[PDB]
């Protein structure tokens, strides 16, 4: 743990407000949809979200598209989904703790 | 023919591949895997996968499969069967 | 970890390494379980959307009601256990009506608000006591201090929300406000939008089945938090069901 | 389990199985009904006894003159609150001299029964209270649970194999709300019978009532009216 | 489980477990694992992906504090009964 | 290519053919065949549950075409 075997310590941390809308969009484009703009209320809205949340929001969102009966993603299902899946990981357990 | 000496080992797989269509890799309690064949020489009643099953280290090959789940000697022995306790 | 002799969840004094409070959060699991409550502020009053929990077959009006009345214009609903939140009625309305009897005017949500929460969360340091097992909405209206909305959950946090959900489906629900502008609309049309909310999100898991009740605090009732009308109710029952179809 | 070593201790799902196993004991309790109309409340309750050469204690409780209880549970307990019900609807006649609200009483039950399962290191307590009580307001009968939570019914059954005196309120549950006082007690007869066995069918020796109402203040009849009310026999209605 | 469920009518009498049958936890040290693991290998196979076989189940336990809460529901304690002290 | 599975003979040694993959027994024995279905009917109610069960799992494999068009992971 000492240096000299890691003297370089890189700590690949939490994405940003800012890391996350950049992010979202590359995400956003195999998605097939009505249109998004909803980024914004996602990015609000995402808690303690790492890469993992970020992609499985996109996907949570499509899922809701197919009860509705469409290949087109609601803004109302991305809105949804956020809230949804920061809702289920914190109550749970939340994530480790070690050093940043 | 070719059951004694038999060395427990038991079947990791069924393939079909390199000589005859019924192959099967064994893998005897030396670690070292064996592709072997199957005897009709005397019949095979027990063979199950995963299960032991017995062949011989002249000619590896199945004369005849170890009983059924025999895996744990240690539990079996212990056990009484049905002893008669007055009332 | 959940099951255990000493500390974990017999206390909530204690922390983990992450610095959770287990015991604290076994109690938010316990809010969910029921079905929604929900309360919209408007900037002219609170309306409140309750399912009504139907637990038998020989139900009569009001029965196992999670409507109170705090204060004369505060009205209160909960989601969650009904055991804790009866407990928590008499420590509110008791907070509210000595408050009107000193001050002499319509108590500010902020500061009634402030105190159950002081409460829930002196309980929650405590490892001498459980906390509540139920998360409550406070509602109001006041020309006195405005139309404010506030929500208290078992950890004993008060902040002001101007659309609020606790139960079971508050992630769905709370979608459909961000849907909806609520800041400024009339309290008779919202009464519209939270029976239609509730409808939807109900399913016969969530619990068995309910009984649609609304309440009123605002422009219409006058400041007075009291039950809808008949035909009040009905007609949000009904758009509630033509927009479920 | 380690859900129930206490009663502040949790489950994951988010329940005490204390309270919850306190509702268990109310099971082991005696069979009573609740019923009402628009002018009584009437209360059927099954008394057993271990002598039964002798007369059987009353397991009808006195609150206030139009205030009565049937108990199903742990007897001690049920006293144990009855006394601070007493205290409270004696006081109330004697300041607010209304007849006491069944709403209003239940809900300080229910600010009094939660101490304990707030509290560690204790026991709720597991007995299940069904009170008749007639105000200005009609008649109400209410059922509190082993928790705190109320019920204001037009008909329950609280107590041991509870399902099948339902069976006959779900079926008659119309009925309850024209009633006059003699209807009331038939059907909670008819009722309680149920609970027990087929071949089991009641004498007034075991059976108490307490009659609440518009036309009466409180009596509790323990043999003393109750053969007419049995009379017109129905056996084990499925 | 396995070789009982083979032969015709067994029952496997679960000889007093009162620590070692204890819930899931672990310590970091060595951990309730070991104790779990035979506990959890039981769940596996009897309820699993095939239900279970011809294996009657008899429990002793002076302590069902311990247990959990995966034993504790029916379908291999379809009845509790207490065979406690007397009368 | 190494790590592929060749057989050899032990006596004198020639590699006789090769031998494709080989999966230990231990994982072996635990496999089953597949057993019959008890289905949704069986377990009475959870109806929420076998609503979000079914999208998550059961659509996907089946309807593969369209999830790929919803763009989906």
């Amino acid at each position: 743990l000492r240096p000299g075997r890691l003297d370089r310590k890189i700590h690949i941390d939490l994405p940003n407000e800012q890391a996350r809308l950049d992010i979202l969009k590359i995400h956003a484009g195999p998605i097939t949809k009505h249109g998004e703009i909803d980024y914004e209320a996602i990015v609000k809205l995402s808690d303690g979200f790492n890469g993992a949340d970020l992609r499985n929001v996109c996907t949570e969102a499509g899922m809701f598209a197919i009860r509705a009966d469409h290949d087109f993603v609601v803004q109302e299902d991305f809105m949804k989904a956020v809230r949804k899946v920061a809702d289920s990981k914190k109550l749970e357990s939340k994530l480790d703790y070690k050093p940043v | 023919q070719s059951e004694q000496p038999l060395q427990v080992a038991r079947c990791t797989k069924i393939i079909n591949a390199d000589s005859e269509d019924p192959k099967y890799i064994i893998n005897v309690k030396q670690f070292a895997k064996f592709v072997v064949d199957l005897s009709d020489q005397v019949a095979p009643t027990d063979i199950e996968e995963g299960m032991r099953v017995g062949v011989d280290r002249n000619k590896y090959q199945i004369h005849i499969p170890l009983p059924p789940k025999i895996d744990p000697t240690v539990t079996m022995m212990q056990v009484e069967e049905k002893p008669d306790v007055t009332y | 970890m959940s099951s255990i002799g000493t500390g974990y969840d017999l206390s909530a004094s204690t922390f983990s390494p992450d610095g959770r409070v287990f015991q604290v959060e076994y109690a938010m699991k316990a809010v969910e379980n029921s079905s929604t409550a929900i309360g919209i502020r408007c900037k002219d009053g609170v309306v409140f959307g309750v399912e009504k929990l139907v637990l038998s077959k020989l139900y009569e009006e009001g029965s196992n009601k999670r409507l109170f009345n705090v204060d004369r214009h505060v009205g209160m609903a909960v989601a969650g256990l009904l055991a804790d939140a009866r407990s928590l009625a008499d420590i509110a309305r008791e907070e509210a009506s000595n408050f009107r009897s000193n001050f002499g005017y319509n108590i500010p949500l902020k500061h009634l608000a402030d105190r159950v929460a002081m409460y829930v969360h002196a309980y929650t340091l405590y490892s001498a006591v459980r906390p509540f097992g139920c998360s409550f909405m406070l509602g109001s209206y006041s020309v006195n201090d405005g139309a404010q909305l506030y929500m208290i959950d078992p950890s004993g946090v008060s902040y002001g929300y101007w659309g609020c959900a606790i139960g079971k489906a508050r992630q769905a629900a709370k979608t459909e406000i961000e849907k909806l502008q609520m800041k400024e609309m009339t309290c008779r049309d919202v009464v519209k939008e939270v029976a239609k909310i509730i409808y939807i999100v109900h399913d016969e898991v969530k619990d068995k089945a309910f009984e649609l009740e609304l309440s009123w605090v605002g422009e219409l009732t006058k400041g007075r938090h009291e039950i809808v009308p008949k035909d009040v109710r009905e007609e949000a029952e009904k758009y509630a069901k033509e927009s479920l179809k | 389990n380690q859900y129930d070593n206490d009663v502040t201790v949790w489950s994951p799902q988010g329940r005490i199985h204390q309270i919850e196993y306190a509702m268990e004991a109310v099971k082991q309790g005696s069979a009573t009904v609740g019923l009402k109309s628009k002018t009584h409340a009437v209360l059927v309750a099954l008394k057993r006894a271990q002598s039964e050469l002798a007369a059987h204690q009353k397991k009808i409780l006195h609150v206030d003159n139009h205030i009565g209880i049937s108990i199903a549970g742990l007897t001690a307990d049920a006293r144990l609150l009855c006394n601070f019900m007493r205290q409270e609807c004696l006081d109330s006649r004697f300041v607010f001299d209304r007849p006491l609200p069944v709403s209003r009483l239940v809900s300080l039950i229910g600010s009094k029964t939660q101490i304990p399962t707030q509290r560690y290191g204790r026991r709720p307590y597991g007995v299940g209270l069904l009170i008749a009580g007639y105000d200005d307001m009609g008649p109400h009968v209410f059922q509190t649970c082993p928790s705190a939570n109320y019920f204001d019914c037009r008909a329950m059954s609280i107590g041991a194999r509870s399902q099948s005196a339902r069976t006959y309120l779900e079926r008659h549950m119309s009925e309850f709300m024209q009633c006059n006082l003699d209807e009331l007690v038939k059907h909670g007869l008819r009722a309680l019978r149920e609970t027990l066995p087929a071949e089991q069918d009641l004498t007034t020796k075991n059976v108490s009532i307490g009659i609440v109402g518009k036309d009466l203040e409180f009596t509790i009849y323990d043999d003393d009216d109750v053969s007419p009310f049995l009379d017109g026999l129905e056996e084990r209605p499925q | 489980f396995e070789m009982a469920r083979t032969k015709k009518a067994c029952l496997i009498f679960f000889d007093e477990i009162d620590a070692i049958g204890g819930a899931r936890f672990d310590d970091g040290a060595g951990g309730d694992n070991e104790v779990q693991r035979t506990m959890l290998e039981l769940i596996n196979q009897l309820d699993g992906f095939d239900p279970r076989g011809n294996i009657k189940v008899l429990m002793a336990t002076n302590r069902p504090d311990t247990l959990d809460p995966a034993l504790m529901r029916p379908g291999r304690l379809d009845r509790k009964i207490e065979f406690s002290l007397p009368d | 290519k190494p790590g592929d599975l060749v057989g050899v003979n032990k006596d004198s040694y020639l590699i006789l053919e090769t031998l494709p993959t080989e999966y230990d027994s231990r994982v072996k024995a635990m496999e089953v065949d597949e057993r019959p279905t008890e289905q949704y009917s069986d377990i009475g109610g959870l109806d929420k549950q076998i609503q979000e069960l079914v999208e998550a799992i059961v659509l996907p494999m089946n309807h593969k075409e369209k999830f790929e068009n919803l763009g989906i992971q």
